[PDB]
């Protein structure tokens, strides 16, 4: 029981993971959007 | 119309088979385990991507494809719950064994996870849920004869460990080996090519 | 004897069937199955009556034959023949299709 | 047609992203499967003399490890592209340090200009391709096996350990649309892993030339 | 289509109709049975036909042969 | 440090079977008690099997690399 | 010779015997069942031989 | 084979056969006729369609009704076309879809007897109302054997075959098929190897070759052993690009002068 916990715990941590990217991919985006903009 | 036909077929037949012949008159399978031409330019890193020769291989069915969920539960788990069953099977100097120990339930455990992974791949490799399938060596034919040759007569409880089972398995998966070479990529290789046997 | 029987009446209804739909052609009832015109689905209708009235007159000349007989034991035993060939011996030839 | 055409610049788009995916640029989840609802309520749908108008929706993306590297993706009006259009390409692109870049024309461009391409190749990587080849993403079809661009360290431990010559690989010639998909050029071999059914799985190689 | 009559429309109906039934291709020919067991699909549902006996699965579509 | 299968191939046996009847017929010496025959591939096919025919397969890579096995080294498929 | 074993079917074989009892003992004497290299059930035709 | 639910039913299959398939003016034209009416209000024909609406000649082009509505078509759509691919140059005054006829009227505004024959034979010979080039015609046939019919693993495990439509053309274009919607961009093959050559890619080539010697070489029951198969289809495969097993596909290798005399060429190699 409590490695299946570990296991659930360890799944969270890469949930986590895929938080951050998100969020660095944003924090890019919010920089490139400007290039798109002035592009036209 | 039938004779025109075959007269035709006589005269085509042979152009082709010469064209065939002549267009792979120099592949050749050299000693380092690979299938090259005069130019040794590589075509296949192994002869039929198995590198086996099409003497040796009979037609066979892959028990753990296109099983339903629950037989296929039923049918590879090996159950170490019903004592009953076990005493049935196995003799009394085991099922104790198999009970009371811990690591070969969790061996068996890890063998089903195995099992369930490769039916996984072979369902994602196999589409269509094609059972007949070419191998080297028919099991099942091997198996017959040894229980004719040794009188297993499959009545009484077998002295046979689940656990020795495994491990056999294993040594014997280690002893085929196609792709000599302790190399991650030779490693690789020799999994990749004999996969589907295992 | 009896099996002679039973091919006559099966030939002479495939016979009737096959004047039938010539009629309904001739007086346009038979409309084009899809996929082909009215001639192809009308020889595709008649080929098919053909060739089913071919395979009882077979299958009944096969249950007609007796242990005994000696085509069917060439033809179990797999040794030279087919059921077909006794088909053509005994029940009926068939369609002699060119092209 | 006004509803067609979005459909097929959305179609498009999808591909293109799905494209830098698998070479490794960093693209969002959410643009590598964007629904085409979304892409409605973002441009306009208004392709006909409106809002999502080509060289508006061009992105821009680095790739993974390498943030300093960049390649556009732009939408050239002209059905049959000019020299013109990709010289001011090139020029604007000269101001930022990106190499790479991918064009995306309506029709096939003038022989005239695919000189011009090659010639600025060793300073500027750009390619071509035509939207009716950009409408669907081929690598997902089922005759279509696996890839797996090699890197060069990789390449030479594969010779080393067969003891076999580069030029004793497979060919594959650079204009195949799975090579000018993945962006592989001349002289860089290309992992292949295709389901074996006598064997399970079976890995090959080709070499580009 | 819409703002055509309601005999325009019923007539309209019935030619599509049958243009969608003749595009169609005819199936195949069989004697269908149950009696054989389809290895692709495990379903009993089948067609036969003799000439060596083919077997092709109804549901599945197992395509087989007995000598 | 050799790669090359460690069994005798159809190919390699037949020739060293063939190689060995000539050089007996030939009036070599015999590397086995003759049991009272007389037909120089029979008597190769002997020597074969007891593993003691003096001949060394060079088996060559393709790269140009070569590998010296003994007959007495490598399994005998037949 | 040896000890083979192996089973075939015969060519006059009804398919829907089987599924029914008499699956081990057929009235038509098929079901060819070769156990230690001795023939003990069916009638050999090309589909064994 | 198709994707969304036209795969299930025929309805809104036949939709997409229609726009698959070419089709013409030949295909919905029934009859046409050139007059020179001078006067457009004039209308040396009894028809109610112009005087409505409003060069002294005209070509009342009248269209079929069953095939038309066979392909499922307008004359809004047909009116377009016909304007636009020959430019600002005619006027084509369709008519209502409530007339029995399906009578049309094209004029030219802006020699010129034969230039209106010229013209509407060129129109008849090849317009491309709906569909692309190539196919001709396409058949719309139920899968009988697992071959076709689509497979999807089952909740419970099991396989279960569905039955769907598929289209059987009669041309090859791939390209152009595949970025039409409703149609499954993952099984749609093209059993033509040049043409994959040039859409897929040199491997799918190879797998696509494989499948149809595999096709014609078990289609009469025979069995052929993998490898063999395999064999050839890499060595027609390995130079990436598809050599010829002729003697203008293995003479270009370059295997040696000794060896391509003997297939054949023997003089000229040599």
């Amino acid at each position: 029981r409590q490695k299946l916990l570990k296991e659930q715990e360890e799944k969270r941590l890469r949930e986590k993971e895929e938080q951050k990217k998100l969020l660095e991919q944003r924090a890019q985006y919010v920089e490139k959007t400007k290039n798109i903009l002035m592009f036209t | 119309e039938g004779l025109i036909d075959t007269a035709v077929k006589t005269a085509e037949t042979g152009y082709i088979q010469r064209r065939l012949i002549k267009s792979m008159e120099s592949v050749m399978v050299k000693y380092d385990a690979t299938v090259r031409n005069s130019i040794n330019q590589v075509v296949q890193l192994r002869y039929g991507e198995d590198g086996l020769a099409g003497e040796s291989v009979e037609f066979q069915n892959l028990a753990t494809l296109k099983p339903s969920n629950k037989a296929f539960e039923k049918k590879f788990r090996f159950d170490y719950t019903n004592e009953r069953a076990l005493r049935r099977t196995l003799q009394e100097d085991l099922v104790k064994d198999v009970l009371s120990n811990a690591h070969i339930q969790n061996e068996l455990e890890r063998e089903f996870e195995r099992m369930r992974e490769d039916r996984e791949v072979l369902r994602v490799i196999f589409p269509t849920g094609d059972s007949k399938v070419v191998l080297p060596c028919n099991l099942l034919r091997m198996i017959w004869n040894a229980q004719k040759i040794f009188h297993i007569n499959p009545r009484l409880p077998s002295d046979l460990h689940p656990i020795k089972v495994v491990e056999g398995v294993k040594e014997l998966s280690k002893k085929l080996v196609i792709v000599n070479g302790d190399d991650p990529l030779s490693r690789q290789a020799q999994e990749n090519a004999t996969l589907l046997f295992n | 004897s009896k099996t002679y029987q039973d091919i006559q009446n099966t030939i002479k209804k495939a016979k009737q069937d096959v004047i039938e739909v010539i009629e309904k052609a001739h007086n346009n009832e038979l409309e084009p199955t899809p996929g082909n015109t009215l001639r192809q689905t009308f020889e595709n209708q008649v080929n098919r009556i053909l060739n089913d009235a071919r395979d009882k007159t077979g299958s009944s000349a096969q249950k007609s034959l007796s242990e005994y007989n000696n085509f069917k034991s060439m033809v179990v035993s797999g040794a030279k023949g087919s059921k077909i060939n006794i088909s053509q011996v005994i029940a009926v030839v068939g369609q002699q299709n060119v092209e | 047609d006004d509803e067609e055409e979005t459909y097929r610049l959305w179609k498009i788009r999808k591909t293109i992203m799905q494209l830098c995916h698998d070479r490794g640029y960093l693209v969002t989840q959410d643009e590598l499967d964007q629904t085409l609802e979304e892409f409605k309520a973002q441009f306009g749908d208004k392709p006909s003399e409106g809002r999502p108008r080509r060289t508006d929706l061009t992105v821009l993306v680095a790739h993974n490890d390498d943030p300093t590297d960049q390649m556009f993706v732009f939408f050239p009006e002209e059905p049959k592209v000019g020299i013109k259009t990709i010289k001011v390409y090139c020029q604007r692109m000269q101001e930022e340090n990106i190499t790479r870049a991918l064009i995306v024309v309506q029709q096939g461009m003038t022989p005239s200009a695919k000189q011009s391409l090659v010639d600025m190749a060793p300073k500027y990587i750009l390619e071509q391709f035509l939207q009716q080849e950009l409408l669907i993403n081929i690598t997902e079809h089922e005759l279509v096996p696996e890839h797996v661009v090699m890197t060069k360290e990789e390449v030479t431990e594969l010779l080393a350990r067969y003891k076999l010559r580069e030029n004793q690989l497979p060919r594959i010639q650079a204009g195949d649309p799975v090579a000018r998909y993945f962006g592989i050029k001349r002289g860089q071999v290309v992992k292949i892993i295709r389901p074996s059914e006598t064997a399970g799985r079976y890995i090959t190689y080709r070499l580009v030339q | 289509e819409e703002m055509a009559s309601d005999e325009l429309k019923e007539m309209r109906k019935n030619l599509t109709k049958e243009a969608i039934r003749e595009h169609q291709m005819a199936k195949t020919g069989g004697t269908q049975t149950d009696l054989f067991t389809c290895g692709k699909c495990k379903k009993k549902n089948c067609t036969y036909t003799q000439v060596t006996t083919f077997v092709v699965c109804n549901e599945c579509g197992n395509r087989w042969k007995f000598c | 440090k050799r790669i090359t299968t460690p069994y005798m191939t159809k190919y390699e046996r037949a020739r060293v079977l063939g190689t060995r009847a000539l050089q007996i017929a030939m009036c070599a010496p015999v590397m086995v008690e003759l049991e009272g025959e007389t037909d120089p591939l029979l008597i190769a096919m002997k020597e074969l099997k007891a593993r003691k025919i003096p001949i060394i397969i060079r088996r060559y890579l393709p790269d140009g690399s070569y590998e010296d096995w003994g007959v007495d080294e490598l399994i005998i498929s037949d | 010779p040896g000890h083979i074993n192996c089973i075939r079917t015969h060519s006059t074989h009804p398919d829907d015997e089987d599924s029914g009892p008499y699956k081990h003992i057929s009235p038509g004497d098929t079901k060819v069942v070769v156990e230690n290299g001795e023939l003990i059930m069916g009638i050999l035709c090309k589909k064994s031989l | 084979f198709l994707l969304g639910q036209s795969a299930r039913d025929a309805e809104r299959a036949k939709d997409i056969l229609c726009r698959l398939e070419h089709t013409t003016l030949r295909k919905v034209t029934a009859n046409t006729a050139i007059y020179y009416d001078p006067n457009p209000q004039s209308t040396v024909v009894a028809e109610d369609q112009e005087w409505v609406n409003v060069s002294p000649w005209l070509l009342r082009v009248e269209l079929d009704r069953k095939h038309m509505t066979d392909r499922k078509l307008t004359m809004e759509q047909i009116a377009e076309k016909i304007n636009a691919g020959f430019g600002d140059d005619l006027n084509c005054i369709f008519n209502d879809d409530n007339a029995e006829k399906l009578v049309l009227r094209i004029r030219i505004m802006n020699d010129d007897d034969v230039f209106l024959r010229c013209i509407e034979s060129n129109m008849l010979t090849d317009m491309t109302l709906q569909g692309i080039e190539q196919i001709s015609k396409v058949y719309m046939h139920l899968p009988q054997t697992d071959n076709k019919k689509k497979i999807i693993i089952t909740e419970d495990g099991e396989f279960k075959a569905l039955q769907e439509w598929i289209l059987e053309t009669d041309g090859v274009s791939l390209m152009r098929v595949l970025s039409e919607k409703d149609v499954d961009p993952v099984r749609t093959t093209s059993n033509d190897i040049v043409e994959i050559f040039t859409v897929l890619g040199i491997e799918a080539v190879r797998k696509a070759l494989e499948r149809e010697l595999y096709h014609v070489i078990s289609f009469d029951g025979s069995y052929v052993n993998y490898r063999h198969l395999a064999l050839l289809c890499d060595t027609m495969t390995c130079r990436g690009h598809l050599m010829a097993i002729t003697r203008h596909g293995v003479n270009r290798q370059d295997t040696g002068p000794l060896m391509k005399c003997s297939f054949e060429e023997t003089v000229d190699v040599l």
